[PDB]
């Protein structure tokens, strides 16, 4: 939800996408680590033996049996990784009976939310800007180039499409706790899903070089209840 | 649960959604046309293109119908 | 190609006659002025001819 | 064309039999590269105001 | 003298312009890297005053510097052009005028990247300059037109050299020699010259696009006219890929040579590692929207390049094996070209097993902008190929110039950027796990930790790198004295077993190729009659 | 008419560079050497402009 | 010729050319080019009169370059049949990337109309733009190419043969048809209805065949160069290299314009 001092490894997840992309990366390193053992070893106990070897094998340039072998094995490793590594890339692409839609406009250093589902008692659209708290601003205990002064106020358990784009150059909606990132390019709409199954504040932050203020455009989101989110909702 | 949202279209399934949003906003136009602004089944295009479209993107082509510079073919 | 290039002149001298109020509006990707052109007025291209291209 | 052959011939600059010593052009030709960065900042720095 | 060198038509004489612009650009864009590093040690304004377009105009100094006026006008305007040619029994090089202006546009294209960091602003926009940040409403004023233009002198540089290169491996042979007996490191510099021929003219009608764009009222990729930016990035990235395969190849050549001297081996199944250099120039090619794989492509496209990305990684690794089976059963010599050699082969497996993971696109979305594809790629790029090219100038320059170097400086110099490059990226890595975006002049301050102990190692490996300019001018007045104390090494093959030391002296020289056979500055009129051989 | 054989036997006894043994060649490179003068100069006489915001009134 | 007399002459065929100027001035030439063109485009410079003399520099920089070339083949001998292979086979590599150019200019084509955007109302060509037609001054186009590249072949062959009158008048005529080609891509362009400043569609267009048309003004002064040296009596009948690489180019650029033809006037329109 938040990055940690001195950390080495992945935010804390929320959505089963980001439990997938985990589990991925989780299954890859199992056999990156087998190749990095071999070759380390090979490497540091031939250096250790041939610097003291006074009679080089000089009649030894090829082999028929180990070079067809070592053709095969890196193609097997290869295959056994790329089946779970396609299955998750169907999996994250479909976007199927979500219950609510959230539009995400990126600018010249702030971002812009629109609701436009007209769920609430008036029927209107409920939108907008979210913008960085100055550093002299801030209030003691808040945290520096994350909290900004308007989030984003979603549901847990609900299923939710983001549709992202741009008004001036591009720019990139990004929350790692969520496994969420894709360009916003000015002149198209992209789509995203997310299921998000605790309640809690997941930060984010721009991802495609903007300019100036390219690091000072986070991204806030709240995930509360139900009943919450209707009672925030028909309020602003 | 009170909430609803349009779903899965066929005709456009993939990421980019441009579309989408562009073919709503033209059928609804051009069904308010002939079969006039009010029928029951001519919404069914209006909450879409008011659900996942900017505001900012109507807002400039309702001003190009004043003008009769939208490019999409209406009439 | 003179016989029909012949045909497109009487075309270039009728619209040599109209008055800039019944000139086709532009669309909104024609006539791109992203800052003025280096030479001359600002507005005009290389192969710029005023029966035939405008600005209005 | 015909040119000279030996150890100091095919370079385009003196090390021997010279006035001055070579560290001054040795270490003066690697100083200003290390160097163009620094009046960069400094022309940038002086436009913004900072200085 | 001032006929000699500025209208030389010498290969020899022109390869030595090469490597001092090289060495002189090296100094600028390690300088830059080092404001970089500065800027970021601790969160907050630390020495920039808060000016961040200037921290973002040094990081586009830095990566054209770096890749356009040290690694290319050094391994392949400077080796490429004094060893190919004696590697083969050229008398020089086809057209030898065209030889020449390819050196003479790289000055001219270094005169325009300066004066754009010091007009208006500066471009402030990373080196692929995407569109719309680098048009004129988000990039008023010169600055974006001059590094264009210093790009588009780069181009006519390695384009013109490229067709010299292929027609004289082609025409200039000399007897017996065919095409399956050239030296590995000739086809190193052949492959490559291709690469940069089908290459190069996709990249210079992409910026050529983005130029007519901003001054003469285009819409390749303006969205108010009906243009694409993302078609601006396949244009960009049709170069890219086989742009870093430009920068390895020919130092897998070197490394080829380096390592069967200091093993008294020959290279083990040579003839795969040519075809190897073939398929991974060949697939280089089918790949480059691996850099694209969250703008919003579909789910089959992004299938195909998932594992097109994948398989250049079989062919890889036959070189990487096969290196590993040359050193096997050996008898090794512990010089100082191949201290390098063998931590090339352990950093750039660890650089390339990053690039596996990258090469999925589910597993992208969680490393896109983040500081663990910096960690991939200067894992690959600075213990990869600047690695190989320290090895090539300890290797060659003895007999280049004709003095020797101090060798026991050279190891504590190899010592000290072994260390000090491995502090400044390893922690890269675990930053861009836990989410650090790159691009940033200022950070959160949870990711302090990490950024102050790599800007430390960014002081280690400056000081290794002044070190060498040290020996360099060690080497330059002492260099015959070198030779006759015990301070360098003299024989880079030591007497066999059962030979004598008397009978060593009869044939000091056991090489397969021509250049350690040469005087050892090599004679300005290298061969009149033709070598022979069987 | 043919002067292939004559031009033949000027050129290869002549001690003097390439670019100059053709008895017309002073007709071209005297006035391209002051030509390519000013065209390197003069541009480079703008830089102090550029840095410091100086934009020329040709209004 | 014993071995006193081997001894004058060269031991192998390839050509040692002497130092000379032209490389370091094509090169500042350049660099006064690029310096100008910023300068001038963003008002530092008043007018467009450096602009103008750093293309006449770069110019007649080229041409010296050029006439030393000349004199090393025709006055001295150094091109031996080594020589002259190694200088066909650096054409065919030259051409090569020049044609992937075109490669780049019809990728970018194909991208904006099979999908094309929705603001040009997702139709192309878009609406109000009134394109050319090719059945019309494009076809006589089309025709005026493909009969250069035949009344060039029978001057080639004349030459080998030994007729001079039949290969003088095989050329002048292949020169004035690609002067006919230019000068009516010059009609069709002021009389066009539509501007480069019109959008994503009048940039990839004017783009393809815009850079083509400036091939062939170089290809006419290709032309007129064969013709001096061919009624001068430099090319001989075996050894003309200075010719087939002429002729090697007017059959690309055939090639070129004939996927143009077909891609941006039948398919496109
Ligand atoms: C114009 C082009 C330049 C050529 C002529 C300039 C000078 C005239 C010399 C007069 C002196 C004299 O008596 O000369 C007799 C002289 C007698 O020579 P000779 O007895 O055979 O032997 C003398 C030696 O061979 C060598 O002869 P030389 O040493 O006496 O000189 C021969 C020639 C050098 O010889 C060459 O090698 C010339 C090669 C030039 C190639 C031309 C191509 C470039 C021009 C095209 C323009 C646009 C292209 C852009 C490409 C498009 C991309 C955007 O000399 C020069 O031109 C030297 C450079 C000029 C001086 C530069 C400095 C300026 C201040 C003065 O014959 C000539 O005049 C030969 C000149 C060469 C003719 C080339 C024909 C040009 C091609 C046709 C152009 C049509 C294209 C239009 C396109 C259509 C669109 C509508
Ligand atoms: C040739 C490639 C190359 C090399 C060598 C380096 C070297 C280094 N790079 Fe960089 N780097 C890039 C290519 C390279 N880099 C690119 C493309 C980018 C991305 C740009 C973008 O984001 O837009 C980048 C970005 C980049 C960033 C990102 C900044 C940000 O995102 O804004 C950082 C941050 O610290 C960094 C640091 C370093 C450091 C500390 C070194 C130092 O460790 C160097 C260590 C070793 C040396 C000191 C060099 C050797 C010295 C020589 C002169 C060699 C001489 C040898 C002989 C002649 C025999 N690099
Ligand atoms: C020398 C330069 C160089 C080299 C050689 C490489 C090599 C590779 N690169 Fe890299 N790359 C860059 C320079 C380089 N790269 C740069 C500069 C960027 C960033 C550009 C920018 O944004 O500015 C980049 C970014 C980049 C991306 C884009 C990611 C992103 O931006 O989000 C990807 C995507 O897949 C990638 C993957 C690979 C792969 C798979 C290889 C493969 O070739 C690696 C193969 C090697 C091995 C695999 C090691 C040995 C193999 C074995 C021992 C076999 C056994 C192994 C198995 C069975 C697994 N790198
Ligand atoms: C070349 C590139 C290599 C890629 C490596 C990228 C990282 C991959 C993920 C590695 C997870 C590290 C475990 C986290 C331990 C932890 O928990 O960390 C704990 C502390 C701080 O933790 P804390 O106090 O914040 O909280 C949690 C408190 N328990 O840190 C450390 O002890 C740093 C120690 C470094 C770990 C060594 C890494 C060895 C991995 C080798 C990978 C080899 C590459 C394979 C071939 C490419
Ligand atoms: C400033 C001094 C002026 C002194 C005043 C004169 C009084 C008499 C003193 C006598 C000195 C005469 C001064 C003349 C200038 C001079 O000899 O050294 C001055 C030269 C400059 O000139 P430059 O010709 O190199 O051009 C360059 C001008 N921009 O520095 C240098 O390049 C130092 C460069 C050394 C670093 C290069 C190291 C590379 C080694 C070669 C290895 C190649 C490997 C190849 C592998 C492919
Ligand atoms: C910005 C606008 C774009 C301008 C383009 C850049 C201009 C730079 C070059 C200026 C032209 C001067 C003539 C030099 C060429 C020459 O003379 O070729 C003639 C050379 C001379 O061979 P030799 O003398 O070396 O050997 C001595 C033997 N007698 O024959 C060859 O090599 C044979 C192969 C021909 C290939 C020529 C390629 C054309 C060069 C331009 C390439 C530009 C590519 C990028 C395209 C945008
Ligand atoms: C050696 C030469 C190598 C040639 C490269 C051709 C290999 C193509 C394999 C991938 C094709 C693919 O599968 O591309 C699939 C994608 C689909 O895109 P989409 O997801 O938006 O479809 C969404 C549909 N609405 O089409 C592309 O991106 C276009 C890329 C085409 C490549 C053009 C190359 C032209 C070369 C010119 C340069 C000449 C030098
Ligand atoms: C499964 C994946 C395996 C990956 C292995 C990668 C390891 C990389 C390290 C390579 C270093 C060893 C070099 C190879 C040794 C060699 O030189 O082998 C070549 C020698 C030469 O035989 P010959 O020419 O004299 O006779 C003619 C032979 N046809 O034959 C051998 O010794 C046999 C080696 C055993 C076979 C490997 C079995 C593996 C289980
Ligand atoms: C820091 C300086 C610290 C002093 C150390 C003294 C060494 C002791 C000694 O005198 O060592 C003697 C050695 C000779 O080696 P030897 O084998 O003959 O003697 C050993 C007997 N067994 O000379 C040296 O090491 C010289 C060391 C130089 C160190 C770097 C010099 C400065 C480089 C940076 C400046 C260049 C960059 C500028 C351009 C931007
Ligand atoms: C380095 C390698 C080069 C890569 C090049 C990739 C892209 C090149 C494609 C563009 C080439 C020039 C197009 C022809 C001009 C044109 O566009 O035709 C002329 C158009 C059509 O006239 P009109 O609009 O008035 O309409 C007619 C209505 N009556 O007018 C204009 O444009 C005016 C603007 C001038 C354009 C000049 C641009 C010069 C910059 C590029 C220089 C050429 C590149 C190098 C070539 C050797
Ligand atoms: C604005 C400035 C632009 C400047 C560009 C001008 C281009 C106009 C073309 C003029 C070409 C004249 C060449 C004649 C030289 C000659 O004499 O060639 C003839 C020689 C002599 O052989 P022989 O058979 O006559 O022997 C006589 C009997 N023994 O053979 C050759 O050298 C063959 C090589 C010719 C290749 C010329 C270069 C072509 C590419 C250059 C492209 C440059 C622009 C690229 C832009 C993208
Ligand atoms: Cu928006 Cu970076
Ligand atoms: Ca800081
Ligand atoms: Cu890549
Ligand atoms: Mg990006």
């Amino acid at each position: 939800d938040v990055p940690t001092p001195y950390a080495c490894y992945f935010q804390d997840s929320a959505t089963p996408n980001q439990e997938g992309i985990l589990e991925l990366h989780d299954n890859i390193m199992f056999y990156l680590l087998v190749i990095l053992g071999l070759v380390s070893w090979m490497l540091y106990t031939i250096v250790m033996t041939y610097s003291k070897n006074p009679i080089a094998y000089k009649y030894i340039k090829h082999g028929q049996t180990i070079e067809v072998i070592w053709t095969i094995f890196p193609a097997v490793i290869l295959l056994i990784i790329a089946f779970p590594s396609f299955i998750l890339l169907y999996l994250c692409d479909e976007v199927i009976s979500p219950a609510m839609t959230i539009k995400a406009i990126g600018y010249q250093w702030y971002w812009k939310y629109e609701y436009s589902d007209f769920i609430n008692d008036s029927g209107e659209t409920v939108e907008f800007e979210s913008y960085v708290i100055p550093d002299e601003l801030l209030e003691e205990g808040q945290l520096r180039l994350l909290d900004t002064d308007t989030s984003m106020v979603v549901p847990v358990d609900t299923h939710i499409r983001f549709v992202v784009t741009a008004a001036d150059v591009i720019h990139d909606f990004a929350i790692p706790s969520l496994g969420i990132k894709v360009d916003a390019t000015p002149g198209r709409l992209n789509q995203v899903s997310a299921l998000i199954q605790r309640e809690g504040v997941f930060y984010g932050a721009c991802s495609e070089l903007c300019g100036t203020g390219h690091a000072n455009m986070p991204i806030k989101i709240e995930a509360v209840s139900l009943p919450k989110f209707l009672e925030w909702l028909n309020e602003q | 649960s009170p909430l609803h949202t349009v779903g899965f279209d066929a005709r456009f399934p993939q990421q980019n959604q441009t579309k989408h949003c562009w073919q709503s906003y033209v059928d609804y136009h051009k069904c308010v046309n002939m079969k006039g602004e009010d029928f029951a089944p001519c919404k069914v295009f209006w909450k879409t293109y008011n659900a996942l479209c900017p505001l900012d993107w109507i807002e400039k082509w309702d001003d190009q119908r004043e003008k009769g510079i939208f490019a999409g073919d209406i009439n | 190609t003179y016989f029909v290039e012949k045909e497109h002149a009487e075309h270039r001298e009728h619209l040599k006659h109209v008055p800039d109020s019944e000139w086709p509006r532009d669309y909104e990707f024609m006539n791109i002025r992203s800052k003025p052109f280096f030479w001359g007025d600002g507005d005009k291209t290389l192969f710029w001819n005023p029966v035939v291209n405008r600005h209005i | 064309v015909h040119f000279k052959d030996g150890v100091y011939e095919n370079i385009p600059f003196k090390v021997k039999g010279r006035k001055t010593p070579y560290a001054l052009s040795h270490f003066g030709f690697f100083a200003i590269g290390f160097a163009v960065p620094f009046v960069a900042c400094y022309v940038q720095l002086k436009k913004s105001g900072a200085f | 003298m001032v006929q000699r060198w500025l209208y030389s038509t010498n290969a020899k004489d022109i390869a030595v312009l090469y490597f001092m612009l090289a060495i002189f650009s090296g100094m600028a864009g390690t300088a830059m890297s080092l404001i970089i590093r500065l800027e970021l040690a601790a969160p907050g304004s630390q020495y920039l005053h808060g000016n961040s377009q200037l921290f973002n105009v040094l990081v586009v100094g830095h990566a054209v510097l770096m890749i356009f006026f040290l690694v290319m006008p050094a391994l392949i305007g400077g080796f490429g052009n004094y060893l190919l040619p004696l590697m083969i029994g050229a008398t020089d090089t086809a057209f030898p005028r065209i030889n020449n202006i390819a050196f003479w546009v790289l000055p001219m294209g270094l005169v325009c990247l300066v004066t754009s960091t010091l007009v208006e602003s500066g471009a402030g926009t990373g080196w692929t300059v995407y569109p719309p940040l680098s048009s004129i409403q988000a990039h008023s004023g010169p600055s974006v037109d001059l590094a264009i233009f210093a790009l588009h002198l780069t181009s006519i540089s390695s384009l013109l050299g490229a067709i010299n290169f292929i027609v004289t491996t082609l025409n200039m042979r000399t007897n017996g020699m065919t095409m399956h007996k050239l030296p590995l490191f000739v086809w190193s510099i052949f492959i490559t010259a291709f690469l940069l021929l089908l290459s190069l003219p996709v990249l210079s009608a992409g910026i050529t696009m983005l130029l007519l764009d901003r001054n003469f009222n285009t819409s390749f990729f303006e969205v108010s006219g009906g243009g694409d930016p993302i078609l601006y990035e396949h244009l960009f990235w049709f170069f890219g890929h086989p742009e870093v395969y430009i920068l390895i190849i020919p130092g897998f050549g070197i490394i080829s040579h380096v390592v069967s001297t200091y093993s008294k081996k020959p290279v083990f199944g040579e003839i795969s590692m040519v075809y190897a250099m073939a398929s991974i120039g060949l697939l280089g090619f089918l790949v480059w929207s691996h850099h694209m794989y969250i703008v919003g492509l579909d789910a089959d496209t992004r299938a195909y390049f998932t594992s097109a990305t994948m398989i250049i990684a079989i062919p890889t690794g036959i070189k990487i094996f096969s290196w590993l089976a040359t050193i096997h059963g050996g008898s090794i010599r512990l010089a100082t070209p191949m201290l390098y050699a063998i931590a090339f082969l352990f950093l750039f497996t660890m650089g390339g097993l990053t690039g596996v993971a990258l090469a999925n696109a589910s597993l992208d979305v969680a490393f896109h902008d983040t500081y663990y594809v910096v960690g991939h790629f200067h894992y690959v790029l600075s213990m990869g190929a600047i690695f190989s090219l320290f090895a090539g100038y300890y290797y060659w320059s003895p007999q280049i110039l004709g003095l020797n170097y101090n060798e026991k400086l050279a190891q504590i110099q190899f010592w000290l950027i072994f260390i000090g490059a491995n502090v400044i990226f390893f922690p890269m890595h675990f930053l861009g796990i836990n989410g650090m975006p790159r691009r940033i002049p200022d950070y959160p301050d949870a990711f302090a930790g990490w950024n102050y102990v790599a800007s430390i190692g960014s002081f280690i490996a400056t000081l290794s790198l002044f070190l060498f300019i040290y020996i360099l001018y060690d080497q330059l007045v002492n260099g015959l004295n070198n030779k006759v104390n015990n301070k360098s090494v003299i024989y880079n093959k030591a007497p066999d077993f059962v030979e004598s030391n008397t009978i060593f002296n009869l044939n000091t020289v056991k090489s397969s190729s021509i250049e350690f056979l040469l005087t050892s500055p090599p004679a300005v009129h290298s061969f009149n009659t033709p070598a022979v051989q069987s | 008419a043919n002067k292939v054989i004559q031009l033949q036997k000027i050129f290869q006894s002549s001690t003097k560079p390439l670019w100059w043994r053709h008895p017309r060649s002073a007709l071209y490179l005297y006035p391209f050497y002051a030509i390519f003068a000013v065209a390197v100069v003069t541009p480079l006489l703008y830089i102090p402009n550029a840095i410091r915001g100086i934009k020329a009134k040709k209004a | 010729m014993t071995h006193l007399e081997r001894s004058r002459h060269q031991q192998h065929p390839f050509h040692m050319v002497m130092p000379s100027p032209w490389p370091i001035v094509v090169s500042f030439a350049l660099l006064s080019l690029a310096l100008s063109t910023a300068l001038t485009m963003h008002g530092y410079i008043g007018n467009m009169n450096m602009v103008y003399l750093a293309l006449f520099v770069l110019l007649t920089s080229s041409i010296l370059w050029f006439r030393d070339i000349v004199a090393e083949a025709t006055y001295l001998g150094d091109h031996t049949m080594a020589v002259r292979k190694g200088i066909n086979l650096g054409f065919l590599m030259f051409v090569l990337s020049e044609v992937l150019i075109f490669a780049g200019l019809f990728w970018a084509y194909f991208h904006s109309a099979m999908s094309p955007d929705v603001t040009l109302g997702a139709c192309w060509p878009p609406v109000g733009i009134e394109a050319v037609q090719p059945t019309e001054l494009p076809l006589l186009n089309t025709i005026i190419l493909l009969s250069s590249g035949a009344t060039v072949t029978y001057s080639h062959h004349a030459l080998i043969a030994g007729n001079r009158n039949k290969a003088l008048s095989g050329l002048l005529i292949t020169f004035w048809l690609i002067v006919i080609f230019v000068t009516c891509q010059y009609i069709e362009y002021t009389n066009a209805a539509f501007t480069i400043s019109d959008g994503v569609y009048g940039s990839v267009f004017y783009a393809g065949t815009g850079l083509h048309f400036l091939h062939m003004v170089m290809l006419a002064a290709m032309l007129g160069v064969n013709y001096w040296r061919m009624r001068n009596y430099h090319l001989t009948a075996g050894h003309h290299v200075g010719y087939e690489t002429t002729i090697i180019y007017t059959h690309v650029l055939d090639v070129i314009w004939l996927f143009l033809y077909v891609v941006f006037y039948w398919w496109g329109v």
